[PDB]
């Protein structure tokens, strides 16, 4: 029964690792997220084991709705739909929600009604070098590595409300596949202080006992 | 056209699934292989290297150096426990937060042996000698030299060799490695008499793993 | 015994490799041979009783080192290999233990909580920066820390033995050797910005001896290039 | 972090058994708090290190014990050479607090 | 890596080409899109680097619905059903929302409910020529090509408003197939200021710098 | 019927997908081919074709066609810079607005040689000699005649030859193409000596490019 | 792509259907047999054995 140790059956897994609200009518309701693997603690810690990984992705998102207070007056609506915007690395970035770049050209999206199965997209492996850098001992501001970059993503309704306010939250679920690592790493000890670097406060190496016997 | 019937468990989103998924970048020509050195097939392949053991915590040695150093000096008593350490597994024991422990916290059903490699770390011209005894699970404590060399033990002499390694199983009572003065630690002039012992731990290579789960060394 | 490589000449007398492969070659690149394999001999550190620890970053630590300082300048990037060899000589009556590791990608964590530390904290130009064996404060702006039990990467000291390592027992043995391949995503990185290798040396059992002997023992470290290339017309 | 001692002005007769305590904001470990005695217009002395073990040259009398955020210094016997301010000092960040002092005064 | 350098990789993209509003009570609420090439300004740059091309088409429509305000009284409404008319080159043409040339057979419409997936059609290539020709130096006026014409398209609602206007947008996507292109030419250095001809105003040739040395 | 069971991702409209499309005019026996000359099979096949580089900008000349030319006329000195640009790729330099720079602001990674053809178009009688000194990535610009020499460079004889190729890599500091006064333009009597020089831009054929993104060039 | 058509009784569940259904947990590498003594292939094998009859009731 050795087979569950295997890096194949250890990394490819589904983790929830973004969580964000948006609403409709507000001019500022859209949801964002840099595509980074060091998000969540848990699944950094699985990552940081190894240094150069390689890897496909999978993405899925869980998106409901929930109804605001409105007015008055008898509310109906249709039922929403949803736009997922993804921004290769190098790509226009929008900053409201009527913007020229959600009808750009070469940036992926996909448009889903409520109601249906959830809509799963896959990402490829998308670098310049080789294999992914978990650390980088070097400058590009120290510990950076600007090669692995691997895009952003964009949420937003594209009904215009006209009675009442609905907000919408959405999971991003995350996953690889067909992983491969290299160089492998002793696991860390210290907790995760913050999310760009390495840094850290010391602490014991092991909880104490009463005496050596 | 075909006629289908759809099953229930259609539009649900099973999160350890498998299916086939529509690509978001196609024609995208992805960047090719490099032989790079190093790569881990199998998380065993950590596991069976060797790692040393913090087998002397006592609450004041742990932000230290000193919690890997067993304390050995010439003493006046004949017969004396050097250390001791059980086997219970992950119940704040000194084999947590090794290298091997720290893979074995992933999973719930583990079984395989181990191999505990030690090192004598002190002068060249002392000599002396050490029982290794391990009880097996059932058996009490030895609280004795005596009854320490009646179960299973090995004697190890630091003059002729300074390396002893020691194979046991461990599983998911659960043993004792303790370790006594056999004689002291005979030392000529000009020399220091306070010896320093390491301990090492590994996997035998014969163990198995399931059912993964996430650490409790986190928030 | 008494190899020699170019006009440098050392003497040995077991010999860890890597991660089992043996350092090897390959716009277009050029190989130059015979200006740059010879052995860079850094200048010896001295153990004491109260020691904590050294370490050096690699393609840094020969950026003064003559003909090798040179080609760092005018040639853009680069890809090597190396080979060490560490050597500590102490008599019959001594007693420590020491342990020589090479960590590739030693991305080592700040003092302060929200900075990064500068260039001169990280890498002592042909000179051995040290651990401590005390904290380092939270109040100065940019300096590594270095608590050594912590290995200044925020993981178990205990746990670095899963990187090519050697002991060195003052008991039974005295000399170690290493040879490391070049580890990196790209196939030609640049040898300014990067330091793709970190030597570290650990003292785990403290130095001891009687009243009467010479209180230190130097240690000397030995680093030659293996099989590089540069990159340039 | 801060330590605070209680109480700040303490007396006893000769011949009685004593206590005090000194409280700390946040967990402070068990082998980083000492004890210290400065006695009227002299240099400061080292008491009890590592908050249970004696220092050189001081009677056995003294006895320190506790852990966790709250740890005391209880006096068996009191004689008439222990009557001045004591101290205890910590460290689970920098930098190293010292107490307010408790002064114990002969009756 | 030369492949993505393809026509078949370089021109067969997705653009947002139109987006129109529709009501169903306001008698003159139905959209109108002739069908060209030059509608958004960087699809157009794309395609007048070849003088001919040749491709088939592939149309998708993402159709919403919004809640106009009503006057009272519980609104309530079913699914409603939109209508997609295609109209060949030389075809009848609708004027009004009530009109024969809805009902007319040699037309070719889709009919799509709300809460399904978007309703795709394709186009093959409709022309007397051998090639569409994105340039033509000749009168039919000057430089008009009355022979690549590709048509024209309508939509509107099927469902009579009872309680509650509702006013829907619609959003064309557009993707050639099969590309073929033919003798290449020199890329637009000036802006486009007009939809139908090639006018322009005069500009410098590059960016300037300071000195030449 | 036949039991299917839906996947995640199943009514949704991705814009990148491939998908068979139902037809909306069949029964239309489409027009058939016809063999006209100049077809395009792959976009490098633009950028192989020589354009004339704009490098004489200066603010004035940029709404004209000196912005082509170099002034090169019979000064007094004995060494001067003619010209000089740098490599930088995109940074409002030179080869930006040119016919293969046009392309290459499509993609985000490129790499390759690129042939740099010169031309004298002067006088007949008119000769001379010049420097073509290129200065690697990384290395400073040359600031004289004699460092210019100990770089790698191209001695370009004006009376023998009129045209002069250079190859060079371009990928995405980054190199100088600076050019130097060797001699003075030596002319008879009756013929004017200003004198002016073309320069040429192309792709060696050998290189690729990936990852297409919109063009920079636009409102 | 490929057209199909579903018949009635498509959604709905019938309490004894038989159909493939997704396994929660794959790679977990189920434990494997052991030869126990005593497998009871069908249920007429326990009514062959020999029982005593209550045949003698009479309420006390």
């Amino acid at each position: 029964s050795r087979s569950e140790s295997s890096i194949e059956n250890f990394l490819c897994r589904s983790a929830c690792v973004y969580y964000a609200t948006y609403t409709n009518n507000s001019k500022k309701g859209f949801a964002e997220w840099v595509i980074n693997t060091r998000q969540v603690a848990q699944l950094r810690r699985k990552l940081e084991l190894f240094t150069y990984l390689r890897f496909d992705l999978e993405l899925t998102f869980v998106i409901t709705s929930a109804q605001q207070p409105s007015t008055a007056s008898s509310v109906d609506a249709p039922v929403q739909t949803h736009q997922i915007m993804y921004v290769p690395p190098g790509g226009p970035v929008p900053t409201k929600v009527k913007d020229y770049a959600w009808q750009t050209s070469t940036n992926p999206s996909v448009f889903w009604t409520e109601g249906n199965a959830p809509p799963r997209m896959s990402i490829p492996f998308i670098s310049i070098g080789n294999a992914y850098s978990c650390f980088y001992d070097g400058w590009t501001v120290y510990g950076i590595n600007t090669l692995n970059n691997m895009g952003t993503l964009y949420m937003r309704h594209v009904n215009e409300a006209g009675q009442g306010p609905i907000k919408s939250t959405v999971r991003i679920y995350f996953k690889p596949k067909h992983v491969k690592a290299w160089v492998p790493r002793p696991p860390r000890l210290c907790q995760y202080e913050k999310q760009k670097n390495v840094n850290f406060s010391p602490i014991g190496v092991t909880t104490s006992r009463t005496d050596i016997i | 056209g075909l006629p289908v019937m759809t099953t229930p468990g259609s539009t649900q989103f099973l999160t350890s699934d498998d299916f086939q998924s529509p690509s978001a970048m196609p024609q995208f020509d992805v960047t090719p292989e490099m032989q790079i050195p190093g790569r881990v097939n199998n998380l065993m392949e950590i596991a069976e290297v060797d790692s040393v053991v913090p087998v002397n915590n006592t609450e004041d040695n742990v932000s230290s150096l000193k919690a890997y150093q067993i304390p050995v000096q010439s003493n006046s008593d004949n017969g004396k426990q050097v250390f001791g350490f059980p086997l219970q597994p992950g119940a704040n024991n000194v084999l947590n937060r090794t290298l091997l422990g720290e893979i074995l916290n992933y999973y719930t059903h583990w079984s395989g042996s181990i191999k505990l490699t030690f090192m004598f770390c002190g002068s060249a011209m002392a000599t002396g000698k050490f029982l290794l005894a391990y009880s097996p699970p059932g058996a009490g404590v030895p609280k004795n030299r005596k009854d320490a060399m009646l179960g299973t033990h090995v004697i190890w002499d630091v003059g002729l060799q300074s390396s002893c390694v020691l194979c046991v199983p461990w599983i998911s009572a659960a043993g004792y490695v303790t370790c006594w003065y056999q004689t002291n630690i005979v030392v000529p002039a000009d020399v220091q008499s306070s010896c320093d012992i390491l301990c090492f731990v590994s996997a035998c290579n014969d163990f198995s793993v399931r059912m993964l789960k996430d650490t409790p060394f986190i928030r | 015994r008494s190899i020699t490589l170019g006009n440098s000449t050392i003497t040995t007398q077991n010999v860890v490799v890597g991660y089992g492969v043996w350092p090897e070659y390959l716009d277009q690149p050029t190989q130059p041979d015979v200006a740059t394999c010879r052995f860079y001999t850094l200048e010896s550190v001295q153990w004491m009783k109260n020691s904590a620890g050294w370490w050096w970053k690699l393609p840094d630590a020969l950026s003064q080192m003559g003909l090798f300082g040179q080609n760092m300048q005018y040639h853009y990037l680069g890809r090597t290999g190396y080979t060490i060899h560490v050597q500590c000589n102490a008599s019959k009556f001594h007693q420590g233990c020491l342990l020589v590791v090479c960590v590739p990608e030693a991305e080592m964590g700040c003092s302060n909580l929200n900075n990064t530390p500068e260039f001169s904290e990280l890498s002592g130009g042909d000179s051995a920066r040290m651990f401590t064996d005390t904290q380092v404060g939270e109040s100065n702006a940019k300096k590594v820390q270095t608590a050594v039990w912590n290995a200044g990467m925020g993981v178990g000291v205990g746990n670095l033995t899963i990187f090519p390592h050697q002991w060195i027992n003052l008991r039974t043995n005295n000399s170690a050797t290493l040879v490391m391949p070049y580890i990196n995503s790209v196939p030609m990185d640049n040898m300014f910005r990067h330091n793709n290798l970190t030597l570290m040396i650990i003292p785990f059992v403290p130095l001891n001896y009687s009243e009467g002997s010479s209180p230190y023992v130097p240690i000397t470290v030995t680093i030659a290039p293996m099989c590089a290339e540069y990159n340039g017309l | 972090n801060v330590l605070t001692q209680s109480p700040p002005i303490m007396s006893a007769s000769p011949g009685e058994k004593v206590t005090m305590t000194c409280r700390a904001s946040s967990s402070v470990s068990s082998s980083y708090l000492h004890w210290y005695q400065q006695k009227s217009g002299a240099s400061p002395k080292l008491w009890i290190y590592s908050t249970s073990n004696l220092a050189s040259g001081v009677p056995a009398r003294f006895s320190g014990s506790g852990s966790g955020t709250s740890y005391s210094l209880t006096i068996s016997s009191v004689e008439a050479e222990d009557a001045a301010t004591y101290y205890c000092q910590q460290f689970s960040g920098y930098p190293l607090t010292f107490g307010a002092g408790t002064k114990l005064e002969l009756k």
